[PDB]
């Protein structure tokens, strides 16, 4: 059990996989174009649709799950009128705020700005 | 302050462990958060890799998918989740075969032999990081050098009648006549003891539910046992039931510092002796340990819960820190003593500070007789360890658990000192 | 710290005690005295055998006085003796006095669930229900757990008094406190629901 | 309120300005309709406190 | 970093580096220096004195 | 478009959203009242959009 050298410190056999794993040098990998996907992602707002489901994979009924968000939803709008209206939603900061409990990163309300915005009077006209 | 200017560039027991254990679960869907493995002479360990800043709800620190686990039920039958033994293999004639109640240990011993037989199954690769039969501290694998040394009647009683169980067990499903398909996974009687050690230190016992079906499980969850024990744990075990997932989630709104080990309670309330038993180690600061005492000397608890800020009923005796302010002294020890040293309490009765000043001293007398009736002082048996270069690890909780009790008996010592003196106030 | 310091403590506390659980107030009222002659500040526990000493007989204004004089001294209140306080006013079932002590727990930081709970046995155990509720609520809706027998206590109680409307509002508040109405909650409600005339 | 309802609608524009209980008039016609048959449709809430029965006003 | 009197050779790795303005290089760090390929311990420190002057 | 999306025309979304739009007018302050903000859409600001 215990062991210790001449100068008294500890030594300890070093767990280590002494066999292979096939699938560790299979999956390692990244791919590297996914760049435009990932914006593209979290432009239209599909990684809300991620986080949605995964706070109901934690949930034991969807019912109550949206009953619970509403309510809290309520509860928001309540206290601060003046600040879900635009940009930011009350629902939507729910979400955010629900995910970040669990511990994650999600940006508040999942609310984006356009970066490349020319000006005030444009508005990004969508290519239908 | 720039950071070019500013120039970065202890705890030298600890080292982050194999890359390769993490990756062998990371590529099996097993994500940590925030934490990584650190090994060191005691063993594996999950330590924070940043300071884990307290949300609303409990955060998520590790996820474990069932079909790494190797499960059991806890009540007949015996039905395996993510199934393994096929349907009319010998092995489970043997798990079939074993009391309802006591066997539990070695019905995960042989799925445990059973899944590093398989090529497929997962645990052949994490049993690698498993301790081996000398690393282990489950006393079951301890001989009667350790067992006299442990100086527990009771506690060698116990743990030499669970080896004459385990041993007899695997004389009787691996004698010569067995199909070699259950006759390699125990070559020698040796390795079915540190099987059923592994089962016994690493079982996890919950009521999940899979699909439709709610149910106990004697469960095996691989990264979960590496978790340490403490009666104050900053994380806990919750099953995910529509992923099929288990989740270790830190308390809610409590902050996890960096570089802090991450507990779980193995048992919610349990003495050392217990703890020796099943999992081979002991905590002086065990809120449950108890010692036998004469019930014609007793003192007012009341006095003794608010002398060191301990408030809540019995079931849930806990102490404050921000009142105390630093009380370096009290700690989960102390709260032992709330419930094993004999009291009295009225409705608002009113101690006799003379009348207990009188019984302090005569609890205290008392209190020496114990120490002096075990040879070796608390102080003597951890000197010895730092002296000791070359024992078996169960020879060292032998040690441990014998000091623990002593300390223990040291602590309220101490205890009945500062509380006698600080009933005049 | 003086070594004979500690023994005229000792001395001093050793007769308090006497006064305090012989039930003699006035006795005591003395014995801090004469300790503030004797030079030494009081303390704690000193207002503590004062405090029990009213509340043995019963002196719910001189446990109020006893406690704003260790206010007016200037050190923190034991828990014991703000224990007593509060099941000394659910004796008398002077419900308005035991929420404000309460809240001063609160403001003192102490655990108010386990004084709490001898507030509401104490109003129930002197038939004063209606309070009871006030007090039992008021902490469920906070989100302390009450025991199991309170929670069977005081659904009972109510049932057998017609109260459902209280019964069942503190039924969801044990669901909601992770203990599940067994079958011995659920006919404690139908002994009322059976009379309401709407099977 | 999005519909012929004229007390809920009135005010369902100046909360989502600024930022029921009632059964629908739909409902209230049709108990008018029935009134007018000689029928008598009565919707009681029996409250599940105190059993307190109360006839909602259609 | 050209007006900053360095060594060329100190000079050359930190223009391979993309390291041009003098901003720059203080936004870095002495390991992120020493992960340079012909970059060596002792280098960072003849590199601050020079800063220090300035 | 994507899975979850649909495209509305100026004049079919202003409809829909007019007690919306109307609130972020006045949210904002550039309508000092309702009847600022209908008067302010008939005139089609570029801000309105
Ligand atoms: N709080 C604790 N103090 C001391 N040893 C502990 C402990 N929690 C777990 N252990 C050790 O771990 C065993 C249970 S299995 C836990 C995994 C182990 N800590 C490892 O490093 O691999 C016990 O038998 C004991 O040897």
């Amino acid at each position: 059990g215990i062991q210790r050298d001449d100068n008294g410190r500890r030594i300890w056999r070093r767990r280590t996989l002494t066999k292979k794993d096939d699938m560790l040098r299979y999956k390692l990998q990244r791919v590297p174009f996914v760049e435009e996907q990932v914006r593209k992602i979290k432009e239209v707002g599909k990684v809300m649709t991620m986080d949605i489901e995964r706070l109901l994979l934690s949930e034991d009924n969807r019912f109550e799950f949206v009953n619970s968000v509403a309510a809290e939803a309520t509860e928001y709008v309540e206290k601060n009128r003046d600040e879900y209206g635009g940009t930011k939603k009350a629902i939507f900061h729910v979400l955010s705020n629900r995910v970040n409990d669990l511990g994650f990163d999600r940006p508040e309300a999942y609310a984006e700005s356009d970066p490349y915005k020319p000006g005030p009077g444009y508005l990004k006209e969508y290519y239908t | 302050p720039f950071p070019l200017f500013q120039s970065p560039a202890s705890s030298s027991e600890l080292e982050s462990a194999d890359p390769d254990f993490y990756k062998i679960g990371y590529v099996r869907r097993v994500r940590a958060y925030g934490v990584e493995f650190k090994e060191g002479p005691d063993g594996f360990g999950i330590y924070a890799s940043k300071d884990i800043e307290p949300r609303r709800r409990a955060r998520v620190i590790m996820e474990i998918p069932h079909e790494l686990m190797i499960t059991i039920r806890q009540k007949h039958p015996w039905m395996f989740f993510p199934d393994i033994v096929p349907i009319g293999h010998p092995i489970f004639d043997i798990i079939n075969s074993t009391d309802p109640e006591r066997d539990w240990d070695l019905r995960l011993a042989c799925l445990l032999l059973f899944s590093f037989d398989r090529e497929d199954h997962f645990w052949r690769l994490y049993g690698d990081f498993l301790p081996a039969a000398d690393e282990c501290s489950s006393l079951l694998l301890a001989t009667e050098e350790d067992l006299a040394e442990l100086q527990d009647p009771q506690l060698v009683s116990t743990i030499r009648q669970q080896q004459k169980r385990v041993l007899e067990f695997w004389e009787k499903n691996w004698h010569s006549g067995v199909p070699l398909k259950i006759k390699r996974l125990a070559e020698d009687a040796e390795r079915f003891i540190w099987a059923v050690s592994i089962a016994q230190t690493r079982c996890i016992s919950m009521k999940t539910r899979i699909g439709a079906l709610v149910q106990d499980l004697n469960m095996m969850i691989p990264y979960a046992d590496m978790l340490n024990h403490s009666f104050e744990p900053n994380c806990f075990l919750h099953w995910r039931p529509k992923d099929r997932i288990l989740e270790v989630m830190s308390n809610a709104g409590q902050a996890i510092k960096k570089g802090e080990e991450m507990t779980i309670n193995y048992m919610p309330g349990q003495k050392n002796n217990m703890l020796m038993e099943r999992y081979g180690f002991s905590t002086p600061v065990n809120p449950w340990d108890a010692i036998p005492f004469s019930g014609d000397s007793r003192i007012h608890l009341n006095s003794f819960l608010s002398v060191f800020n301990i408030f809540g009923l019995p079931e849930e005796y806990y102490h404050d820190s921000e009142l105390s302010g630093d009380d370096s002294f009290v700690d989960g020890a102390v709260i032992a003593a709330a419930r094993t040293l004999p009291t009295w309490s009225d409705i608002d009765l009113p101690p006799i500070p003379s009348a207990e000043r009188k019984a302090v001293k005569e609890l205290q007398d008392e209190c020496r007789k114990m120490l002096a009736e075990y040879p070796t002082t608390s102080e003597q048996d951890q000197k010895l360890l730092d002296s000791l270069s070359e024992a078996r690890t169960t020879f060292a909780t032998a040690v441990k658990y014998r000091m623990h009790r002593k300390m223990f008996i040291g602590k309220i010592i101490k205890a009945l000192d500062i509380y006698q003196e600080r009933l005049l106030f | 710290v003086s070594a004979l310091e500690r023994s005229l403590r000792l001395t001093f506390m050793d007769e308090l005690m006497e006064r305090a659980r012989n039930r003699d107030p006035s006795g005591v009222s003395e014995v801090i005295y004469d300790m503030i002659a004797a030079g030494l500040s009081p303390g704690p526990r000193s207002f503590h055998g004062l405090v029990v000493a009213h509340a043995l007989n019963g002196d719910e204004q001189g446990a109020m006085h006893s406690l704003r004089k260790e206010l007016g001294a200037g050190q923190r209140p034991l828990p014991e003796t703000m224990i007593a306080l509060v099941r000394l006013s659910g004796s008398k079932g002077n419900a308005q006095r035991g929420l404000e002590l309460l809240a001063a727990m609160e403001k003192l930081n102490y655990d108010i669930r386990q004084a709490w709970l001898i507030l509401v046995e104490e109003l129930v155990r002197t038939n004063h229900l209606e309070e009871a509720n006030k007090v039992f609520l008021k902490g469920a809706r906070g989100g302390m757990r009450a025991t199991d027998q309170l929670y069977d206590l005081m659904i009972e109680e109510d049932c057998k008094a017609g109260d459902h409307s209280n019964a069942l509002d503190i039924s969801y508040e044990m669901e909601a406190a992770g203990r599940f109405a067994t079958t011995f909650h659920f006919n404690c409600l139908l002994s009322v629901q059976a009379t309401c005339g709407i099977p | 309120y999005k519909s012929d309802h004229i007390r809920a609608r009135q005010e369902v524009l100046g909360t989502t300005i600024i930022g029921p209980e009632d059964a629908p008039e739909s409902f209230r016609l049709l108990v008018r309709e029935l009134r007018s048959l000689a029928l008598e449709l009565n919707h009681f809430l029996v409250s599940e406190k105190n059993f307190q029965i109360n006839r909602k006003e259609v | 970093i050209d007006q900053l009197e360095l060594p060329p050779r100190i000079y050359n790795c930190l223009k391979k580096s993309n390291i041009h303005t003098l901003l720059d290089l203080l936004n870095n760090s002495q390991e992120d220096l020493i992960k340079m390929e012909h970059f060596h311990i002792e280098d960072v420190k003849k590199l601050l004195d020079i800063l220090e002057k300035k | 478009l994507s899975l979850h999306r649909c495209g509305l025309p100026r004049e079919i979304a202003i409809e829909l959203f007019q007690t919306f739009v109307i609130r972020g007018l006045i949210r904002q302050h550039l309508a000092s009242n309702i009847g600022v903000a209908k008067s302010q859409i008939r005139e089609k600001k570029p801000i309105v959009w």
